[PDB]
């Protein structure tokens, strides 16, 4: 019981330290910037063919092809420009909760309630290539670090880095208390962050194999996380209908995004090319467009008949695509 | 130029395959099998067969598809099961004198399932296993249910009670008391959107599949009746 | 004096049907196999209210047909077509409800989007076969002196038919789509009562008028609207000089009003309410 | 158990010592980056329909 006193003493010490470094709030500095203004968008393409609700999607590195997964047990690779299909890969397990597209464009991975991550080969038709096992809980997200190693986060309060060629775990990241829900990698692929179910987002270093920092601004479960293009900040979305912009060097949050007319949860968060606009999905059957530096809403992306569960922006910053439980994908511009 | 034609041909082939698969997807009914530990969830599944353990059966040219999950106090993955036909709940009725007695935990789990936001319109088929173990302990038994449940004193056998042949007037009271402890939590917050079907199950029983079939048919019929505003 | 009420009836018929058609077409969530029949009924009612009602009002107010024989025959044929096509759709809707309720496990396979179009086109074909064919070519004409006298006149546009056609059209249009509806709704009511009784037996202690009321509106409005006309129609042919022209046209015009109540009856779902709130609000 | 409390103590001890900068500098850096990449994203500024690949 000595530790409870000890740990409590340290937590008190850090809070004073972060506090001293507050020369001024970001809203104080960002007060005279000309507003972005109203942002009007219209849907350009509508992709149909899915039998059930959609949970995940991921844009290709060429801003041309994308992948999506549904509860019908089927991955489909579309063609954004010509709105026609390219591939359709069946699945052994009908419950999938994530998908990813390799940076080289040769592999696609997916996981689900069954505790296995599967990798498919697209440039041989398409047949399962490798099955990775070892997690004791359902997978939540997975991202391709490179063409030979993949990092996954599961529901058993752990994250791990895999080796595709050998199929064995290389490093294991522990320290969370509740389930892990999402992650995002640094642009230079040296660090990544994860949002847990205990309202705490942590920073990891694959090379260090050890946690570096922790942020505890929220008060409910964390559903999604996105990383600022600079590499020194990230944004989070939780179940308390709020978005918060954290920071790495300052080691404390800067601004919060919320409105009094919305009481629903948040499902996805993404940035734009320049990082000026923060696009976030909601459970209110539509999407909102925020302002990164002033926290003023500048548009609404409506048109979905059910909740939005996916959101992604092309590497070229040309179009933003959304997914919903209505089994329909859209391309906005 | 011909690349567009080849891509269109591939699109057409994929579309034909998807159209073929759509009917098979719509034909089947999906069931979720949920219960506590030592409940008997695996067994009932074995009788139907003759990380997630799937199974399929076909009755009267109608095919069903059952899923058994799993271990966490909060289940976030339960939001993915809002399109199932029904949820099968399995509880051990004889464990009121074991280990926070196992029943009260089962009651709390059932209450948590019933009031979940994502499962507002999902019916629950309730199975009461170990009927045999309960009677041997309940009658010609060392201990009473009262000690573990004070409300048993102010409870009378329901008049509607319909005892099967050869059973004592105490074991019937115990069985119907256990059933009413679940029926109370079901009736109060439903709003008529969803219902519960109590049942009595033992190890030597062969009519479970027919019961599930009849319950699914009743659920579908009641949903259709409510949709058209006749109920 | 009558012009105001006739214009109000025409506007009421047109507005609801066009609103329902637009709501079904614009939004993809309402595109259901059941909603195709409602769409066909809406088109039939819109065509009726746009074609036969205004010219009938003009004829009754003016008391003199200002067109030729061809236009009068065309108007009569389109009247018969619309009236015939506006009832078999109701019968099909009742049969669809019967199949959906009493056969829950086979509703999905039996009724598909491919069969609905075939059924709708078959209904329209059988409706048009008994309206344009026997009227446009002269088989509805009568032989008595007043009939031929009106036929000769270029400004006389009235209604005179033989026993055979007057009986066949009534049998095809009303009674066959009536006995089926009665049987279907009796069976549906029995099933609903059984379900309610089972619910009460299962859990009545802790906790049949809605179905009765719904069937009450659904059957009563149609029966009261279309019943007396389709008996006076047979009566005035089976024997002569009993039914006055004014009472006949009054009952016929009473029957016309039924095409304006269907949007208020078959489109009361909350999804339709939010759809109607989405636009024009 | 006791160790799980103990582990928190060592790591928390690590987080305590870290080089931190004033939030004004970080805010200025974010503002400068956003102003530097301001005119190179079609989402913020609607580009003409000639170069739009979706039209
Ligand atoms: N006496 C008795 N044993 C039973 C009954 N039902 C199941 N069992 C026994 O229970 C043993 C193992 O527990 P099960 O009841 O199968 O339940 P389980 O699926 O293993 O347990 P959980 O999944 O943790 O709920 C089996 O070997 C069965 O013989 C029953 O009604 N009476
Ligand atoms: C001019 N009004 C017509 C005349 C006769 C007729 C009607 C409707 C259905 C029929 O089967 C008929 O024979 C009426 O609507």
């Amino acid at each position: 019981d000595q530790l409870r006193q000890e740990a409590e003493q340290l937590k008190n010490q850090i809070r004073d330290a972060r506090k001293a470094c507050a020369d001024a709030t970001l809203s104080q500095i960002t007060n005279n910037i000309d507003p972005v203004g109203r942002i009007q968008m219209r849907t350009r393409r509508t992709l149909r063919g899915h039998l059930a609700k959609i949970y995940a999607m991921h844009w290709g590195t060429d801003s041309r092809l994308l992948v999506s997964a549904s509860q019908d047990g089927k991955l489909i690779i579309w063609d954004s420009y010509t709105t026609n299909k390219v591939h359709a890969i069946p699945l052994r397990s009908s419950w999938v909760m994530t998908c990813a597209y390799a940076p080289s464009g040769n592999y696609v991975a997916c996981g689900g309630l069954d505790n296995i991550c599967s990798i498919y080969n697209l440039k041989t038709n398409v047949r399962v290539s490798r099955e990775l096992a070892g997690h004791t809980g359902y997978l939540s997200c997975c991202r391709f670090l490179d063409d030979n190693q993949i990092v996954t986060s599961s529901g058993d309060t752990t994250c791990a880095l895999w080796d595709i060629e050998t199929g064995q775990q290389t490093t294991t990241f522990t320290g969370h208390t509740g389930d892990v829900m999402s992650l995002s990698l640094a642009p230079d692929t040296r660090l990544f962050v994860s949002g847990a179910c205990d309202a705490s987002a942590k920073l990891w270093d694959v090379r260090e194999g050890m946690c570096r920092q922790t942020f505890t601004g929220h008060e409910s479960d964390i559903n999604a996380i996105c990383f600022f293009p600079n590499g020194n900040a990230f944004a989070t979305g939780s179940d308390d209908a709020t978005c918060r912009l954290f920071d790495l060097r300052a080691d404390q949050e800067l601004m919060t995004y919320s409105h009094d007319n919305i009481i629903c949860g948040i499902t996805s968060v993404s940035f734009s090319k320049s990082g000026r606009l923060l696009l976030a999905g909601y459970d209110d059957f539509n999407c909102n467009v925020w302002d990164a530096l002033k926290a003023d809403r500048a548009g609404v992306l409506a048109g979905h008949d059910n909740r939005v569960s996916c959101l992604g922006v092309t590497d070229d910053g040309m179009a933003v695509a959304t997914g919903s439980w209505d089994s329909f994908l859209k391309i906005w511009n | 130029r011909n690349e567009e034609k080849a891509q269109r041909e591939a699109n057409k082939k994929i579309e034909k395959q998807l159209q073929k698969d759509k009917q098979v997807y719509r034909a089947t009914h999906r069931l979720l099998l949920l219960g506590a530990g030592e409940s008997g969830k695996s067994t009932i599944v074995k009788q139907m067969r003759i990380g997630i353990f799937e199974t399929k059966f076909q009755v009267d040219k109608v095919n069903f598809h059952m899923f058994d999950v799993g271990r966490d106090e909060r289940r976030k993955w339960i939001q993915c099961f809002n399109d199932v036909t029904a949820i099968i709940f399995v509880v051990a009725s004889s464990s009121y004198n074991m280990v926070t007695n196992r029943l009260q935990e089962a009651l709390n789990l059932f209450k948590s399932i019933w009031n979940n936001r994502w499962l507002r319109t999902i019916s629950v088929i309730l199975f009461l296993n170990k009927q045999d173990l309960l009677a041997e302990k309940v009658l010609a038994g060392k201990s009473k249910i009262e000690d573990y449940f004070p409300e048993f004193a102010r409870y009378t056998t329901p008049e509607d009670a319909t005892p099967e042949p050869g059973e004592d007037p105490r074991v019937t009271r115990a069985k119907y008391f256990i059933r009413d402890e679940f029926l109370r939590i079901s009736t109060a917050s439903g709003d008529g959107r969803h219902y519960c079907y109590p049942h009595f199950t033992c190890a030597v029983d062969t009519e479970n599949i027919r019961r599930v079939f009849n319950d699914c048919r009743d659920i579908i019929q009641r949903m259709h009746l409510r949709q058209y505003e006749l109920l | 004096g009558m012009g105001i009420v006739m214009s109000l009836i025409v506007l009421a018929i047109v507005f609801g049907n066009v609103l329902v058609i637009t709501a079904i077409a614009k939004f993809e969530r309402l595109q259901t196999v059941t909603n195709y029949f409602i769409t066909s009924l809406a088109c039939a009612d819109l065509v009726m209210g746009l074609a036969v009602v205004p010219f009938g009002a003009a004829h009754i107010l003016t008391k003199t047909w200002t067109f030729g024989n061809f236009w009068c025959e065309f108007w009569t044929s389109i009247d018969v077509l619309c009236v015939t096509a506006s009832i078999e759709t109701l019968c099909v809707i009742a049969v669809d409800r019967y199949f959906a309720i009493t056969s829950p496990f086979k509703y999905q396979s039996l009724l598909t989007k491919n069969k609905a179009r075939v059924i709708i086109l078959m209904v329209w074909i059988v409706s048009g076969l008994t309206s344009f064919l026997p009227i446009q070519m002269h088989w509805y004409r009568a032989t008595h002196q007043e009939a031929i006298n009106c036929y000769a006149e270029e400004t006389c546009c009235d209604f005179f038919t033989n026993q055979a056609y007057a009986i066949a059209s009534s049998i095809v249009s009303f009674y066959v789509p009536l006995v089926i509806m009665v049987f279907v709704y009796s069976r549906v009511f029995q099933e609903a009562k059984r379900q309610l009784q089972k619910i009460d037996k299962s859990e009545g202690r802790f906790h049949e008028h809605k179905a009765l009321k719904t069937l009450g509106i659904i059957m009563g409005t149609f029966t009261l609207c279309w019943l007396p006309f389709f008996i006076v129609n047979i009566v005035h042919v089976i024997q002569d000089n009993l039914i006055r022209k004014e009472v006949y046209i009054l009952l016929n015009w009473i029957g016309y009003v039924n095409s304006g109540f269907n949007p208020l009856i078959y489109c009361r779902s909350p999804d339709f309410r939010i759809a109607f709130q989405e636009l024009l609000c | 158990s006791i160790a799980q409390a103990r582990k928190l103590v060592e790591q928390l001890k690590m987080e305590a010592n870290i080089d931190r900068i004033k939030v004004s500098k970080a805010a200025a850096d974010l503002m400068a980056y956003c102003e530097a990449h301001a005119k190179e994203d079609p989402l913020l500024t609607p580009v003409p329909a000639s170069e739009n690949p979706f039209r």
